[PDB]
């Protein structure tokens, strides 16, 4: 019936809400600003109406503070604010899943359905706790799904080996917030950092200011968040505002000659003059998606991700799987070692010596800060490891339970103490 | 007059890194660390030096390390090196679990508190750090003095940084370049002065390392 | 306003209100994918049952 | 590599002196290097700051260095030479500026350069006077002044802190 159609929509909202709530509550910024809220656990819709005060304040700040638009900027606003919009993640996870794509944020991934991979920091969760959000990198090209994307670096950093393309029509997208630059980091890439320097070296005045201007610089650190109804409306205006700035031959030479080729044109302007960014709230389930390999993925990305499938079609040696053993027992991928332990046969010789990019020996790898004790209790138990063995090149004189002991470790230092006396 | 280099060995190396600081001081992570301890046990391997790893040493597991090599014999050596990798203050460097006074570090390498080195050079070099995490938003050093003591100050995380994971410190990887090059034709003063050269000047959009010398002669590490 | 709650049809008054109904309804006629229904049905209400028409989210 | 010496002026001198035969002896070896020097004797102890005000605006285009001897025996340092830091003083930006000082907290700059000494003329500036005298178209600065510093241990210590980019040679 149509009741079907409205109850998914409210159970859609409600699920939004939490993740804009954790935001709102926890994070420090908006009680530095005056946007926090109060921790609830279950947030309700409060959490929503907040973010459109917000992105409409945001708006007003620089529609108010304009001019007048008299002939011509009226047309580039237009320009942007009837286009289409299309999303790029660029992970080196496995998310096609055949027909159904699903990508979900660090709260999630790791609300107690452990899993690997990320590419968070510290004081994300601090400052601004938006690790409830799925990040994507705005395409103003107006053309379709089934194509080339013609970004891949989103500030100065590729972030995976597969883009999953999306429009902006999907009705996950109602509840997603945009920023011009990266939210953690409110800088813009440098005119030489820039992509594409074939384009900006044509015009080498428009790229000699697009390089420091921070945005809400009352702060240093606050940035404008503008939701889905008025995230169109301000890239325009600050263009406009940004241009009626510099002092150059493409306001007046190009940016209105882009007008009738709004591909290379417009998404080499924009993704030149800002960095954009969206954030959808939880999760991206949906069916109709893009997936494009921009490059080869390598063995590193692929341990770090877990590609189970993409690991064991790089790995096709011993000589490389001994590597990708390495790979594993750094960042404690227990699931890239059973893996690995599964197809190849190793032995106790192959672990005698650190391969190169490896600045560790065996044992201090095994029990040092971040290790994992299924590498360790596989090694110990198969005898490719000496529990009692001392170190030589770093803390010279200790063992293991050194650094069990050290780290505080309590399950790792029972796994040490059953294989030997110590 | 140089420092008569010539020892049968050419002294020794100390590297302290420290990386995982205790939860009750909550501080960073300092990722990318090993990378410039092996570039520097690399560099000073290269030296014909004596190098020592030590990695996450607690505040007073230093001063025992420290008074245990300074009650050493170094009469067949010709100097003494010491890098200290880890947080600090404007006079002052961290341990894992609570700051340590740099001034008793040396005291145990006083001329007349070690008499095995004495007219002999003590390099120190500290690559201390301190973040500017104030979540709400966003000037001297205690130095001591001796007749052979060496420093090499660098109080700068860098004026800014991506989120590419960190390959060292320019900093650190500009010194041993530096010292892979023109060492074996340079003073160290002027490989110090080319390294501030580099360093926040070639990394402008902040600080600048300072360069406290005591030395009474010219240093040729060959 | 109120409207969500003649929306319930379903009137599993003062129950789970067939929370299993619910999840089949919920991926029929729109197509909506499992991954997100799973998260709607855990979002309905969390510690097993007892929705019970709360629509207190305003 | 080194510093550029060969501007028109090669530059200005302070010689501050607080109440003789040493700040004589200072005055006759910088003149030697083509300086031109300003002595001043006991003064206020604010008055070095409007002093230091009024050399800090200037135009020192055609000049390749600047240098502040401080002799003297109490006024912050960090107001005295914090007028130069390229921003204030445009005109000296990528320049030497040597502060030599007899009489520890330090300030930070770009192309700044420190010499104390203690106070037991004084042993410190004879010293100095004879190794700028005897080496000063051979030895870079940083030479002469360790020379200095031996001579000084052999006969407390002085203490250097250099933030200079380049080499410095006074030809
Ligand atoms: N089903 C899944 N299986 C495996 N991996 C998954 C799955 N769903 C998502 N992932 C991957 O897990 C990772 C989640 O990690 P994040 O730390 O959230 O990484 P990302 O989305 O790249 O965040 C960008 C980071 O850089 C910038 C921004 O400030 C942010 O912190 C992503 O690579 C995502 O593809
Ligand atoms: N998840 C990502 O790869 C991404 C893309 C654009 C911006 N931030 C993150």
């Amino acid at each position: 019936a149509a009741a079907a159609g409205k109850i998914g929509a409210f159970l859609r909202k409600a699920v939004a809400a939490q993740s804009y709530g954790l935001m709102f509550a926890n994070g420090k910024l908006f009680e530095a600003t005056g946007d926090a809220l109060e921790k609830r656990g279950q947030y309700g819709f409060s959490a929503l109406q907040r973010l459109d005060g917000l992105s409409r304040r945001n708006l007003a700040a620089v529609e108010a503070r304009l001019g007048a638009l008299d002939s011509a900027e009226r047309g580039l606003k237009e320009r942007i604010m009837t286009g289409a919009w299309h999303f790029r993640h660029q992970s080196n996870a496995a998310l096609d899943d055949g027909k159904t794509a699903a990508i979900a944020s660090n709260h999630l991934l790791a609300r107690e359905s452990r899993s690997s991979g990320g590419n968070t920091f510290a004081g994300d969760k601090a400052l601004l706790s938006n690790h409830d959000f799925v990040f994507f990198g705005v395409e103003f090209s107006g053309r379709g799904k089934q194509d080339k994307p013609l970004n891949h670096k989103h500030s100065t950093m590729d972030f995976g080996a597969n883009a999953y393309v999306v429009p902006d029509t999907l009705p996950a997208c109602r509840h997603g917030y945009l920023t011009l630059t990266d939210h953690f980091f409110n800088r813009v890439p440098g005119g030489r950092e820039a992509e594409h320097q074939d384009f900006v070296g044509s015009f080498p005045q428009m790229g000699a200011e697009t390089g420091r201007w921070i945005h809400e610089g009352k702060y240093r650190q606050n940035a404008p968040i503008f939701n889905y109804r008025d995230m169109k409306a301000a890239v325009a205006l600050h263009l406009i505002e940004f241009l009626r700035d510099s002092k150059d031959a493409a306001f007046k030479a190009y940016v209105f000659d882009q007008a009738m080729q709004s591909g290379q044109a417009l998404d080499r302007v924009l993704n030149s003059v800002f960095q954009a960014e969206f954030h959808i709230p939880r999760l991206m389930a949906t069916t109709d998606y893009a997936k494009h390999p921009l490059r080869p993925m390598l063995l590193k990305e692929a341990v770090d991700s877990v590609n189970l499938p993409a690991l064991s079609g790089l790995v096709s040696s011993k000589g490389d799987a001994v590597t990708a053993m390495w790979h594993a027992i750094d960042k404690g991928k227990d699931a890239v070692a059973a893996h690995l332990l599964g197809n190849w046969r190793f032995e106790a010789g192959d672990f005698a010596s650190a391969p190169p990019g490896f600045y560790h020996e065996l044992n201090y790898a095994l029990s040092e800060h971040g290790a994992s004790v299924y590498i360790l209790d596989q090694f110990l138990s198969r005898g490719w490891a000496a529990v009692n063995a001392p170190f030589e090149h770093v803390n010279s004189g200790e063992t293991m339970l050194d650094n069990a002991v050290k780290y505080g470790n309590r399950e790792m230092a029972a796994a040490l103490i059953k294989h030997g006396a110590d | 007059n140089s420092y008569k280099m010539d020892y049968p060995e050419m002294g020794l190396c100390i590297i302290i890194n420290n990386k995982n600081f205790h939860k009750s001081t909550g501080m960073t992570s300092r990722s990318g660390t090993d990378v410039d301890a092996a570039n520097l046990r690399e560099t000073f391997r290269n030296l014909k030096y004596e190098v020592r790893n030590k990695n996450d040493l607690t505040r007073e597991e230093i001063v025992e390390l420290m008074r245990d090599v300074s009650k050493e014999d170094h009469s067949k050596r010709s100097s003494f090196v010491c890098v200290l990798l880890s947080h600090g203050e404007e006079g002052i460097i961290f341990g894992t679990n609570g700051p340590v006074d740099l001034k008793k570090i040396t005291n145990f390498f006083r001329g007349d508190r070690c008499r095995s080195l004495t007219g002999k050079p003590k390099l120190f070099i500290i690559q201390a750090c301190r973040g500017t995490e104030l979540d709400c938003g966003i000037a001297c050093h205690k130095i001591p003095v001796e007749a052979d003591f060496l420093y090499a100050y660098s109080t700068a995380p860098g004026y800014y940084s991506w989120r590419n994971s960190k390959d060292g410190s320019w900093f650190i990887q500009s010194l041993c370049a530096m010292l892979k090059q023109y060492a074996d034709k340079l003073e160290f003063m002027h490989i110090l002065t080319r390294v501030n050269r580099k360093v926040a000047t070639e990394f402008e959009s902040k600080q600048i390392p300072c360069i406290v010398s005591m030395l009474t002669k010219e240093l040729y590490f060959y | 306003i109120r409207e969500a709650f003649r929306v319930f049809d379903k009137d599993g008054n003062g129950y789970i209100s067939a929370a299993e109904l619910r999840h089949v309804m919920t991926n029929l006629g729109e197509k909506l994918t499992d991954e997100e229904v799973d998260e709607m049905i855990r979002e309905a209400d969390i510690d097993g049952d007892g929705q019970v028409n709360y629509e207190e989210f305003v």
